[PDB]
RNA sequence: AAUGG
RNA sequence: GCUAGUAGGUGGGGUAACGGCUCACCUAGGCGACGAUCCCUAGCUGGUCUGAGAGGAUGACCAGCCACACUGGAACUGAGACACGGUCCAGACUCCUACGGGAGGCAGCAGUGGGGAAUAUUGCACAAUGGGCGCAAGCCUGAUGCAGCCAUGCCGCGUGUAUGAAGAAGCCCUUCGGGUUGUAAAGUACUUUCAGCGGGGAGGAAGGGAGUAAAGUUAAUACCUUUGCUCAUUGACGUUACCCGCAGAAGAAGCACCGGCUAACUCCGUGCCAGCAGCCGCGGUAAUACGGAGGGUGCAAGCGUUAAUCGGAAUUACUGGGCGUAAAGCGCACGCAGGCGGUUUGUUAAGUCAGAUGUGAAAUCCCCGGGCUCAACCUGGGAACUGCAUCUGAUACUGGCAAGCUUGAGUCUCGUAGAGGGGGGUAGAAUUCCAGGUGUAGCGGUGAAAUGCGUAGAGAUCUGGAGGAAUACCGGUGGCGAAGGCGGCCCCCUGGACGAAGACUGACGCUCAGGUGCGAAAGCGUGGGGAGCAAACAGGAUUAGAUACCCUGGUAGUCCACGCCGUAAACGAUGUCGACUUGGAGGUUGUGCGCGUGGCUUCCGGAGCUAACGCGUUAAGUCGACCGCCUGGGGAGUACGGCCGCA
RNA sequence: GUACACACCGCCCGUCACACCAUGGGAGUGGGUUGCAAAAGAAGUAGGUAGCUUAACCUUCGGGAGGGCGCUUACCACUUUGUGAUUCAUGACUGGGGUGAAGUCGUAACAAGGUAACCGUAGGGGAACCUGCGGUUGGAUCA
């Protein structure tokens, strides 16, 4: 972790000598991230940390973030009750959740019929699926 | 007390600590994030709050406020942060100066933007 | 115990006012038949009077003006807990000269002004305003 | 001179 | 607690010189609660900043002093060093090499790398001032004088002036009428600092030379020196300050803020979100608080933000604060050191006071004047430096010393009241238990019950006996005790208080850090004791549950001896002592002659005091002495360390 | 009487759960400084002198004096050893504290808060607390 710190100055250092040197830290996998123009290049730049800059590092193929996606549609109902301590609280909605076209994205459709959902608490159903589903549902 | 009393004991003064310990007399300090995050405010208040824990170049690790609508900063970003608690964020004694070092400006501001790192448009 | 007669005097005279008393009475002393002068000189008292000889009385005649007690202030500078002195330069001013102040000087006890007259300083007994 | 409101 | 060359002495040596400086010897000293020793922090000062002041903070730049020079030692040379750019030894580190050996010290000026929020050129000249050397000329000088960079500060200045109304356009608002932006614009006159271009042109320069004459010089009129005189020169800055001409308004405005505090308000977005925020707070359908726009306000080549110091903060109160209930009186007492101390005479003069004299660098500050076009800045003189010495006086008070004196305090004589303490003995009532008699189905308990007890005879009643604990009534805003406390009666031992009238001593006092003693209940140790009561515990109820409240039982403990513990809302939530200041109504205990006069105590209340409640001669009034103690709420009377304890 | 004031449908306590922060203890682990007891001894200085050597003076011309070197001793830096003290950093794990949601469990206080409250102490209990013993009023009630 101590060489972290120094790891940081080590990098913006060789990005200034090297312009094809790269360095960047991908968000989703908070993962920091060398690019370069050759196998031989990254292993000098490395190897130029370790002693020059005396930061010990170790390389490794960049992690890949994965999602997931239903491959079925069913229809399936949510139901909350909370009255064992004082203030009671409840709710309940009938959902159904469709594959989409792959790039479409999550579109959630509100076809509540004769406000059974309170049009209030309708946003916060959407906002309550769209926390589940940045929320892994598999792995 | 009396004369007697105070020629014994003389009248003490206070030590008068200071509320940014972490900047040690410093107008501004150099810093590396450690997590980006959000927290929530005390009561009465109530949003989403963002903020960072940042480790100094003195040593100490503290959490600082990002001023400001929408932040470029994530965990391994070189920030100065300056004096100023939030009150309703308990913990958080210090801010993140905007448009200095890699913390950018608060893009589309026309007031005040001096305090956010803002170019004259 | 008793440590400060003087304040004893002082205090006397303030209670006696206060009460509306014609005289007060207490054990005599060179230093109070001293002070004593000094304020009947400055018509702060009617007059004094001391008797007796193995244990000589003084009887301070107190005077009021429109139903008002001619002393309206009478407090002990100079204490045992806290002896002050102060030179011939640095002589109080008392209601901005308006009050006296007993100063004990070398050649007597006097008013700040007579003290001041003299070219000499001393222990400030007490301001009487 | 029950208990909870 | 510290010290053993330590402390002192004697002698010798040593030093420029005094000296445990050193050494031998002798003595056992020296230091420390007026803080030694040890630990932490730090260059000191003139001054700087803040403050009305007293203070608080601070010691870049300037000047004085000290210390240091890679680190640790050591001498040498020298008038002077234990020496930035000297030597020697050792160490760390780096460098060169022919590998056989060598070399070095930027905390001089530039500069590099690094660290950091952040601090400048490997500049010019020795023209001037100053310094080293020299006969001088001169030479050396990163001292110093200048230049470069930086809005870093202080100060000055410009970015135009005048005019210009349907006041246009547009923007914004709109009550859809207008208004506001706004003479602001355009337009029309008009002046050009400063900038740019060109031209001219101070002072900082004094000296030093060449000599030329005179005087001195002596043998000489030589030489040389000195003073006149003549002549040619001596500037980094520098393309100087400054002045003139040039044409043109040209080339020159930004930043924060407008909910209140605190000068400045609307529209439209957003809708406890996104945001804001010194503090108070704003934001969920318009929000003068966010976001953006118009308009306004405050400042200006700056404006904000952060950090930092002082002030405001009388919020450490010396000036200039408090402790009944807000934080704060040790549970109580004794008492050492300490602090303070009644009245008189003499004496001294320590404090105190007066005067004189010396000193208190300069700068800075302030005042009055000059010089910079003005200001900033520079400079003359003065004042100030509040202090510290020394000498000569005054002596009221304070201190010392001596002799005193009763009035504080104390002793003795007599009497009175008391649950004051310690020890021992004893009486009556009651409970429990034991044995027996009489007698028969209940008893006991609760809100109601139940557990429990009883025909294996309870409960009730009577008789005898055992044992422990506590003392009805008296009994009380009664009494006694430093406090904690102390209650049947009697005896023995013992403390204190108060009254009357005298005598005696002669300030012998007051307070008290530390220290020491005493100190409810609970608890602890040992050995006894154990009726009643009762933590724990058990059962029965209650209740949603009931580790409770209630019932039935029951152990430690409660009791005694001895030892320990040391705390309580140990409270009047009010330290102790002394003096002074209207009244009224009571309790209790002396004393004098119905009226007095003491001690103690309860209630009420005046002035005064108090935020108020209240306190009010038993003050929380008015004063003096001394002690303890407080400085937002939590964290915490806790952690750590020490001390004490069997725990 | 009161700790209530959208006024008892008030206010309000602690455990447990979760998050986060600071902190105490902790087998130990790594540094700094330092005490005591020793050891050691470069260079330099001073003292002494087995030896060795020598411009100035003296001399009988051989020498002598004096010096230098060398050696030795004393002092002493680096350094070394043992054993303490202090301080700083860190440590599996553990104790309590603070802050935060709108979790859970009760309702301890505030009215006599439904068992007056509180103080000291002892025992007990998921928790707020409960019980005993003594103390305080900073309790209400009395018709
Ligand atoms: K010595
Ligand atoms: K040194
Ligand atoms: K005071
Ligand atoms: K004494
Ligand atoms: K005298
Ligand atoms: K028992
Ligand atoms: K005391
Ligand atoms: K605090
Ligand atoms: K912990
Ligand atoms: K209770
Ligand atoms: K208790
Ligand atoms: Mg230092
Ligand atoms: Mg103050
Ligand atoms: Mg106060
Ligand atoms: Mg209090
Ligand atoms: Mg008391
Ligand atoms: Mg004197
Ligand atoms: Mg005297
Ligand atoms: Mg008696
Ligand atoms: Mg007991
Ligand atoms: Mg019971
Ligand atoms: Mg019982
Ligand atoms: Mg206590
Ligand atoms: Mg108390
Ligand atoms: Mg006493
Ligand atoms: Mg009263
Ligand atoms: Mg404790
Ligand atoms: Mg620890
Ligand atoms: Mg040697
Ligand atoms: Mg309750
Ligand atoms: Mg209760
Ligand atoms: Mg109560
Ligand atoms: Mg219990
Ligand atoms: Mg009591």
């Amino acid at each position: 972790k101590a060489d972290q710190d120094k790891m940081t100055q080590a990098l913006v250092k060789l990005q200034e000598e090297d312009p094809t040197f790269h360095a960047h830290t991908d968000e989703e996998t908070g993962q920091v991230i060398i690019g370069g123009m050759g196998e031989l290049h990254l292993d000098i730049l490395v190897d130029r940390m370790k002693k020059e800059f005396n930061v010990e590092c170790n390389v490794g193929a960049p992690m890949v973030s994965y999602r997931e996606t239903f491959k079925s549609s069913a229809q399936v109902q949510g139901k909350f009750s909370r009255q064992s301590g004082g203030r009671g609280q409840y709710g309940d909605v009938h959902i159904e959740f469709t594959p989409n076209e792959t790039g479409a994205g999550f579109e959630f459709e509100n076809a509540i019929v004769g406000g059974v959902v309170p049009r209030e608490y309708i946003p916060s159903v959407e906002a309550g699926l769209k926390d589940a589903m940045e929320n892994g549902v598999l792995a | 007390a009396t004369v007697n009393q105070l020629v014994r004991k003389p009248r003490a003064r206070k030590v008068a600590k200071s509320n940014v310990p972490a900047l040690e007399a410093c107008p501004q300090k150099r810093g590396v994030c450690t997590r980006v995050y959000t927290t929530t405010p005390k009561k009465p208040n109530s949003a989403l709050r963002k903020v960072c824990r940042v480790r100094l170049t003195n040593g100490f690790e503290v959490t600082s406020y990002i001023g400001g609508e929408g932040h470029n900063l994530q965990e391994h970003s070189v920030i100065l942060i300056r004096g100023g608690r939030v009150k309703d964020l308990p913990g958080v004694r210090y801010h993140t100066v905007r448009g200095a070092l890699d913390c950018s400006g608060v893009k589309d501001r026309k007031q005040a933007r001096s305090k956010y790192g803002v170019k004259r448009p | 115990s008793m440590q400060d007669p003087i304040a004893d005097m002082l205090t006397r005279i303030r209670n006696g006012q206060a009460a509306n008393k014609a005289a007060v009475t207490m054990p005599s002393s060179k230093l109070k038949v001293a002070i004593a002068n000094v304020l009947k000189e400055e018509g702060f008292i009617e007059d004094f009077k001391v008797e007796g000889d193995t244990k000589p009385e003084l009887e301070l005649t107190l005077k009021y003006f429109q139903g008002k007690a001619v002393v309206e202030s009478i407090q002990r500078v100079s204490r045992p807990g806290l002896r002050i002195y102060k030179r011939k330069d640095e002589l109080p001013k008392v209601m901005a000269g308006l009050g006296i102040a007993v100063v004990s000087t070398s050649k007597g006890v006097m008013t700040d002004r007579a003290a001041r007259q003299a070219g000499l300083g001393g222990e400030i007994i007490c301001y009487v305003a």
